[PDB]
């Protein structure tokens, strides 16, 4: 779906390969509907039988991706819908929502599995599709980002650079223009600034005993938050200012840099979420009627 | 002193276009309290909102009211805030709104009609409650049977709740079952069949009697015959019963015969009184392999030739099970800190009570082995004293466990039914509860009701007050009804028992009502529990039909007279019984208006909305049991508050402990001249504030039944359905 | 023959639980790893239901 | 889908049951693709061999 997006932004695409992916969509569509659950929740197996329980960062997952794939081909609301009030099930009056640990490996998930990261991710999802900030999951879970990134700012530490990045972009889509831009100072204060671009990483290194190869329960998640940290600076209601733009510009050649030969990114999330980012910065900047600049 | 307490009650399925209630519970310090619901449409933008100051100890409901919604059926998220001037509390779930149909029926002026008469209907529409709603249908016809509908009307709006209408029907028409159909807004539709043909007015009927259920142990069997005629004289002719047992060795196709043995008996039908004959079942074969009994009774009636027929008891029931003993008051739950007492029927075949008979309860995982006797009522008051483990059977017999007679033959239709029963323990972290003895019953209306409770407070009030309280709800159709409390000065340090309740079964209260109640303790602590009380099937409004009496002769002045509200409209119905002495009506009664209704009774949570599961995961690294060994973990299976309020069919919201604090599964993975007969009348009337009273016209030479049915309505106090006063 | 074994566990409390085997050194084990073996009446042996 | 034609054509359909089979109508043209051959063919069974 985000490669389709990437491809029509800009507007290097043509209608043979568009109706293979379309093929594959609606192929992979029906194969996920393969392992939803009863009420509406999804699991690594699932279906065929009824002797487990759903994961909530999944379904998650699978909401954005059904509202992409409603953007562009046909879906049914009904599953989406049900996914909401699943989530909604799973969260709790002060506290955020749960993890319902029931996967099976993670590296599908470029987060640390933190609750506040998890909520954060969820209710990202929830804002993508249009939804009020009024309503009351949103509100609920407003308050849960309000409460952790103040715990994490006023510490020293608070993971230092995941939490926040997901947290400025919550903050960037409900309206707090002016938490955005406080968290987005604290981001830039913790800069790892290049030649030509910027960028972040994890605490630098990670402090505990850690790695020996393969991002063992660490799969590095680089490219997902520097593109998470994206679509939050190109997020406003009018429309995004200049500056924004600038640093934009800067993560993004750092992504463009960071692609890979064989294809994608590093993983799933990181590729998802970058060609989302690039996908949005396309929709800004790149325009195909303006074609009259003079320098 | 202890933790404060609030506590709010609402249904999960909600109706809407209408008003539904819902409780608030407040107690203990910081009483500035203010209450907020509000119920959200999720997808999109809907929200309605409701507030409600609160106070101490106070048990208010509110009653909200719901417009119509987009879509037919939705869900809803409803958020209730509760905000104490130094406390908050916020909690949510998923109810579930419908935009419900109203119960709309169709009743006819005959069940059956001849070619070239008016077929003369009327439409009915009505709400949950019984209050008559006016209301614009989008459409209401009559159908002819190819689908070439016979009539259609569009558009037309209810004003006193009904609407009556005609329809000529022609002097050749089609023949056969014809059919009305209404269609209401909301798509739905509704069906009320009626029939065309030819037919000749019958001036009697034959009434037989047999037993309504037939078993295997007869040798014999009583039969009689006796008809009913004009003013229901005696009618003399000749009668030719045709008792017999149907579906027989034979094939059943094209060249055999269903038909199992019969038995035909020829009777001189008397001047004076009805034939009688005793018939004997050995040629019928009651056992194994023949099947059930079909009586066709055809009575000849002289000097006419009229030979008329009569289907009866084809279901006696030859059943293999004899000696079906019974039940009556066997609860469903029990307690570890209580003698329950079950109190049981025994009854066989037909249905009448046995007498001094031995008979075994047996009690399994409580080790009660007893002996007790059947009693002139057949009934036995067994109580045991419970002090065991989770799970209770129990069982009782007269025979033992095996069918005494040639069980398994594969040749044999004997048995004998054997009492089961499982009992379930209520949770109880506090150790203390509360068990109703109820009436569970046929329970009857316009009247009060005492029911009993049962309270072993194991300590009570730890610090608390002086001062306990029960709060108890009577509710119905879904929703609510009545609501009320109750308290007392506890004993110092013990665990009183009993305490009755008084309440009132005027109306407003389906044919299940289903009371529930609970004690809270300022601990943060709540018990409670539920009872079954099988109303009458009896209406809010009475209603009464009388008449100026019954007197032969054409003379128009009779009368016909009928009680309701002092401001209200009746439909009445006086029907010539001849094509209803021929065929009968359809379903109309107040057990019909009842089960019409839309889900009688509302027990657990609708299908779409799954729970509200917790977090409280209490798994252990492992179960930590000091002793013989240690022990792993396993699910429990016991009832509890939150599966009370459950199957009680609606939900809260509070803080106490209510749910099982059950444990989130192991994380690791791998001088005449004839009028109009078949009829008589067919009108509305205004009653006044003292009963309306009609003038009816006595028609001549139409000597049949003349039933007179009242469907009466009334803003104030609903509809009413009386009696079939008979002016024959 | 020591069986302790109930109808159900027994196990009051929040929740009921079923029965195992457990894992750990007994005085009868001491003296069985030691080498020989006694007669006594008292509880050397674990009940091992 | 000749039920989809019959209720358009009569007029009688609402978009609720058009959603239901729209989804009824893709899951089961997916479940036929599991069944064709390479070529393009159609058997009872085929692929997975
Ligand atoms: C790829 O996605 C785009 C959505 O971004 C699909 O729509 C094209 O989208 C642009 C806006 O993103 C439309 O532009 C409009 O032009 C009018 C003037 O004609 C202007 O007033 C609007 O403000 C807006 O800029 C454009 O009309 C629209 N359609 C096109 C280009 O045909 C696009 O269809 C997707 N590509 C596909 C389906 O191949
Ligand atoms: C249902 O099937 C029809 C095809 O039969 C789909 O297209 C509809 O086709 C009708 C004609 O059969 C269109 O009516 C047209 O109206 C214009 C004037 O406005 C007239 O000049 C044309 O000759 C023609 O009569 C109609 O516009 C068109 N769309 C509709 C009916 O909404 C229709 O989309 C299908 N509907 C479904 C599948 O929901
Ligand atoms: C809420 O729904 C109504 C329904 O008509 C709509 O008009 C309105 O724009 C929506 N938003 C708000 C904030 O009311
Ligand atoms: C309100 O309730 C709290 C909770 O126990 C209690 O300690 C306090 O005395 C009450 N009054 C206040 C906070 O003014
Ligand atoms: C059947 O009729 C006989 C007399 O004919 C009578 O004594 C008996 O009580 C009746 N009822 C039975 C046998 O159930
Ligand atoms: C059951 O026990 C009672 C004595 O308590 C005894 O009289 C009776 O005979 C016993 N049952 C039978 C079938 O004898
Ligand atoms: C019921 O019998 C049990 C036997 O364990 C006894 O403990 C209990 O006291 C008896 N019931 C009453 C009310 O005493």
């Amino acid at each position: 779906i985000y490669v389709l997006d990437y491809l029509n932004e800009t507007q290097q695409l043509t209608p043979e390969i568009k109706s293979k992916a379309i093929g594959y969509l609606n192929t992979g569509y029906q194969r996920q509907l393969n392992y939803k659950h009863y009420d509406g929740s999804y699991s690594t197996f699932g279906e065929r039988y009824g002797r487990n329980q759903g994961n909530t960062w999944l379904t998650a997952f699978v909401l954005k991706t059904f509202a992409q794939a409603r953007a562009y081909i046909f879906i049914d609301e009904a599953h989406i819908t049900q996914a909401l009030i699943w989530l909604s099930q799973r969260q709790k009056d002060n506290g955020c929502f749960r993890s319902s640990g029931s996967l099976l490996n993670n590296a599908i998930k470029g987060g640390v599995e933190d609750e506040v990261t998890l909520s954060a991710y969820i209710t990202i999802a929830l804002l993508e599709i249009p939804l009020t900030v009024t309503h009351p999951v949103v509100r609920n879970a407003l308050f849960c980002l309000e409460s952790a990134w103040k715990t994490a700012q006023e510490g020293d530490h608070g993971s230092h650079v995941y939490t926040k990045a997901l947290l400025a972009y919550a903050f960037a889509l409900a309206g707090n223009q002016d938490k955005r831009k406080e968290v987005l100072k604290s981001l830039n204060e913790e800069a790892v600034k290049k030649d030509n671009s910027v960028h972040w990483e994890r605490p630098q290194k990670p402090k505990a005993p850690v790695g020996h190869f393969y991002e063992p329960q660490a799969p590095s998640a680089e490219v997902e938050m520097t593109s998470y940290v994206l679509l939050a600076y190109l997020t406003a209601q009018p429309a995004p200012t200049s500056e924004d733009l600038t640093s934009a510009t800067n993560i993004v050649k750092w992504i463009t840099k960071q692609q890979n030969a064989q294809g994608g990114f590093s993983s799933t999330q990181d590729t998802v979420v970058a060609l989302h980012a690039l996908s949005k910065y396309g929709a800004a900047t790149f325009t195909r009627t303006g074609k009259a600049a003079q320098v | 002193s202890g933790k404060p307490q609030y506590m709010v009650l609402v249904p999960s399925l909600l109706h809407t276009e209408t008003t539904e209630k819902g409780c608030v519970l407040l107690s203990y310090l910081n009483e500035t309290v203010t209450v907020s619901a509000s119920l959200e449409s999720v997808r999109g933008n809907r929200s309605l909102f409701t507030d409600l100051e609160a106070e101490n100890d106070v048990l208010h409901c509110v009653a909200f009211a719901v417009p119509k919604s987009s879509s037919n059926e939705e869900v809803m998220f409803l958020t209730v805030q509760v905000k104490g001037p130094t406390q908050e509390f916020k909690k949510r779930t998923t109810v579930m709104v419908k935009n419900e149909d109203s119960l709309v029926f169709v009743q006819t002026d005959k069940s059956i009609y001849k070619p070239g008469q008016t077929v003369k209907f009327r439409v009915v529409s009505m709400d949950e409650n019984f209050h008559p709603l006016n209301e614009l249908i989008p459409l209401v016809y009559i159908q002819d049977p190819k689908g070439n509908r016979i009539a259609q009307w569009q558009s037309f709006q209810l004003e006193g709740g009904l609407k009556q209408f005609s329809f000529p029907l022609s002097s050749e028409p089609f023949q056969g079952s014809y059919k009305v159909v209404v269609q209401k807004k909301s798509g739905g539709r509704t069906e009320h069949p009626f029939t065309v043909e030819e037919f000749v007015l019958p001036k009697f009927e034959v009434q037989v009697t047999v037993p309504k259920i037939i078993t295997i142990l007869e040798e014999e069997m009583n039969v009689s015959v006796c008809g009913l005629y004009t003013y229901g004289k005696p009618v003399p002719g000749h009668v030719t019963v045709s008792i017999c047992r149907k579906y027989s060795d034979a094939s059943d196709c094209h060249g055999e015969d269903s038909q199992a043995f019969c038995e035909k008996f020829s009777g001189q039908l008397n001047s004076h009184g009805c034939f009688y004959q005793q018939v004997k079942t050995k040629v019928f074969q009651l056992k194994r392999k023949e099947y059930e009994m079909k009586l066709h009774t055809e009575a000849q009636i002289q000097e006419e030739g009229t030979v008329v027929e009569l289907t009866g008891r084809q279901s006696s029931e030859i059943t293999r099970t004899i000696t079906k003993l019974s039940f009556v008051k066997v609860d469903s739950h029990f307690r570890q800190g209580i003698p329950f007492f079950g109190q049981v029927r025994l009854v066989d075949g037909k249905g009448v009570p046995i007498p001094n008979k031995v008979i075994f309860i047996r009690g399994n995982e409580a080790n009660y082995y007893s002996n007790a006797t059947t009693d002139e009522h057949g009934l036995v008051q067994f109580s045991i004293n419970t002090t065991n483990v989770m799970g209770t059977s129990l069982t009782v017999r007269v025979n033992y466990k095996d069918r005494s007679p040639c069980y398994g033959y594969q040749w044999v239709s004997e048995e004998h039914e054997e009492a089961h029963h499982t009992a379930y323990l209520v949770f109880s972290p506090s150790k203390s509860f509360v068990h109703l003895e109820p009436m569970s019953h046929e329970l009857p209306c316009g009247h009060t009701q005492t029911v009993q409770a049962h309270y072993i407070l194991n300590g009570g009030t730890l610090l608390g007050l002086k001062k306990l309280s029960f709060y108890y709800l009577i509710m119905a159709k879904g929703g609510i009804v009545r609501t009320g409390t109750h308290g007392l000065l506890v004993k110092q340090e013990d665990m009183k028992g009993h305490f009755s309740i008084s309440i009132p079964v005027k109306s407003d209260i389906a044919p299940v009502a289903r009371l529930l109640i609970y004690a809270v303790l300022p601990t943060g602590d709540v018990i409670g529990d539920s009872a079954k009380y099988d109303v009458e099937n009896c209406l809010a409004n009475k209603v009464d039909l009388s008449f100026s009496p019954s007197q032969s002769l054409p003379a128009s002045h009779a009368h016909l007279r009928v009680t309701a509200a002092p401001q209200s409209v009746c439909a009445l119905r006086a029907v010539d019984q001849s094509v209803l002495l021929m065929k009968p009506d359809a379903e109309l009664s107040a057990s019909s208006v009842y089960n019409l209704l839309p889900e009688k009774d509302l027990t657990g949570f609708p299908g779409p909305l799954n729970d509200q599961d917790n977090e409280d995961c209490i798994n252990r690294h492992n179960v930590y049991i000091n002793g013989i060994t240690y022990t792993p973990v396993s699910s429990t299976n016991e009832k509890d508050m939150y599966s009370f309020l459950e199957d009680m069919g609606l939900k809260a919201f509070t803080n106490s402990k209510i749910r099982k604090p059950k444990m989130c599964p192991q994380l690791q993975q791998y001088t005449v001249r004839k009028y109009f007969p078949e009829t008589w009348i067919w009108d509305l009337v205004v009653v006044n504030s003292a009963g309306v009273a009609e003038v009816g016209v006595t028609v001549p030479d139409t000597i049949t039944e003349w039933k007179a049915g009242a469907f009466c309505l009334s803003e104030d106090a609903g509809l009413g359905i009386s009696s079939t006063a008979s002016l024959r």
